[PDB]
């Protein structure tokens, strides 16, 4: 029942830019978070868990932080591979909710 | 290198039920909690309900409670999701994802995912 | 002077689940344990602290027949000192035990076709039970760091879960109706000679 | 009290064969090309360190990644999934310009493992050291 909402989906970054995506939780979810990455025609791959612990097996570019409700995701350099939609979920309430989806893509 | 493999793209008429599976190839049965997540085409991910095969406890989402039941057949390590009375606009691509379990506490943050049974009611 | 009602326990129509084991008190009667030993229906019969063949030769203060139902894999841990799931969250036998443990097959008695979910046991508890403790209270386990204190959910587990016995289940995972006899060595009134 | 041979693994006589990489309880830092590191941030308790050193040209080095798989990676050194380590690839053409070498360029070795106009543009030798942290 925690309706999440990220930054506006329309994000335009050519290559190696800084694309920041921030999602805020309707209720309080402490520091729990799990940022994902929806590559086209593939399953999301976990990027950041607990909003501070970077998942093993993905570049250090995908970093995030925050506390309380306002949570952020920052990309140091947008490699051409990272042209995907990014989702965040909570880990406080059980009815897990995924954000609407911020997609970094060409125009 | 744990990988999860589901069934094919089930095509069933509205009002029926499906028995999509999710084989947890790799990892012991006492360290994952299979969680099923659905994705409508053009819509973000949606979560129905997890199961803990070692404990057997399986609590669902209030939107899907009763609507959806999940069974974890630990004998062959293939968690099963049953979509009872598949109707309305339930046509999506249902994933299965295992949240790591430490000791006896579930952790969330679905890391290892399946490929997705594209359950769609269409000629294609 | 009169015969003890061991048929009110062993021949009972049903046994309470393990997390709420029935505690029948037997006294003011003469007990004949031989029909227990000579019975060919018992899968197991192991007495701790007293030889089974001399039971109807001593005299006991009182008898307590802890009756419950567990699975075949769980009968092995109905013993002093041994730990596990049943012996830690449902029924922990004391280290210095002076009684008997009885269990027999009940596949055709309390295992209905399709799965009998009438029997419950405690997956989780805050700590191990003290010996001879009945934790009938069903409170949501707070496995995680979030004090939900309400409807079960993420890391909020319901402690009572069902065995789900089926006729086609394996022998090692079948319902064995356990009847733990407990004696104490004082005026005594549950003996014969 | 002690420092691990970070000044010797990155500075020695030469680099060993790809198949048998050369050889705890020290202090690790970062300010000792391709600064990018995987798994963990460059800026921290550790249990064991695995510094695999080798030499690969600047063209096939692009295949050294869990997401990018190729023959040069599937046959010689494939980075394991859920990698918790970093990688550093530095220029070695200047001090190792002189066809004779000891690197493995096999493109059919067994199977997939389961753990200056004259100078060529994609043939410039880059020395790559990948550090895998156990914890």
């Amino acid at each position: 029942d925690i309706q999440m909402t990220q930054s506006p989906s329309s994000v335009s970054a050519s290559v190696g830019d800084r694309v920041t995506i921030t999602c805020r939780a309707s209720q309080g979810i402490s520091s729990w978070l799990a940022w994902y990455q929806q590559t086209p025609g593939k399953a999301p791959k976990l990027l950041i868990y607990a909003a501070s612990s970077l998942q093993s097996g993905v570049p250090s570019r995908f970093s995030g932080s925050g506390s309380g409700t306002d949570f952020t995701l920052t990309i140091s350099s947008l490699q051409p591979e990272d042209f995907a939609t990014y989702y965040c979920q909570q880990a406080n309430s059980f009815p897990f909710t995924f954000g609407p989806g911020t997609k970094v893509d060409i125009k | 290198q744990v990988q999860l493999v589901q069934s094919g793209a089930e095509v069933k008429k509205p009002g029926s039920s499906v028995k999509v599976s999710c084989k947890a190839s790799g990892g012991t049965f006492s360290s994952y909690t299979i969680s099923w997540v659905r994705q409508a085409p053009g819509q973000g991910l949606e979560w129905m309900g997890r199961i803990i095969p070692i404990f057997g406890i399986a609590n669902y989402a209030q939107k899907f409670q009763g609507r959806v039941t999940i069974t974890a057949d630990k004998s062959t390590s293939t968690a099963y999701m049953e979509l009872s009375s598949l109707r309305s606009e339930d046509t999506a691509v249902y994933y299965c994802a295992r949240t790591p379990l430490e000791m006896a506490t579930e952790e969330g943050y679905f890391d290892y995912w399946g490929q997705g049974t594209l359950v769609t009611v269409s000629s294609a | 002077t009169n015969l003890c009602p061991f048929g009110e326990v062993f021949n009972a129509t049903r046994f309470a689940s393990v997390y709420a084991w029935n505690r029948k008190r037997i006294s003011n009667c003469v007990a004949d344990y031989s029909v227990l030993y000579n019975s060919a229906s018992f899968s197991t019969f192991k007495c701790y602290g007293v030889s089974p063949t001399k039971l109807n030769d001593l005299c006991f203060t009182n008898v307590y027949a802890d009756s419950f139902v567990i699975r075949g894999d769980e009968v092995r841990q109905i013993a002093p000192g041994q730990t596990g799931k049943i012996a830690d969250y449902n029924y922990k036998l004391p280290d210095d035990f002076t009684g008997c443990v009885i269990a027999w097959n009940s596949n055709n008695l309390d295992s209905k076709v399709g799965g009998n979910y009438n029997y419950l046991y405690r997956l989780f508890r805050k700590s191990n039970l003290k010996p001879f403790e009945r934790d009938i209270s069903t409170e949501i386990y707070q496995a995680g760091s979030t004090p939900c204190n309400g409807v079960e959910g993420f890391n909020c587990y319901f402690p009572l879960q069902s065995y789900g016995f089926q006729p086609t289940n394996g022998v090692g995972y079948q319902p064995y109706r356990v009847v733990v006899l407990s004696f104490e060595l004082a005026p005594a009134t549950v003996c014969g000679p």
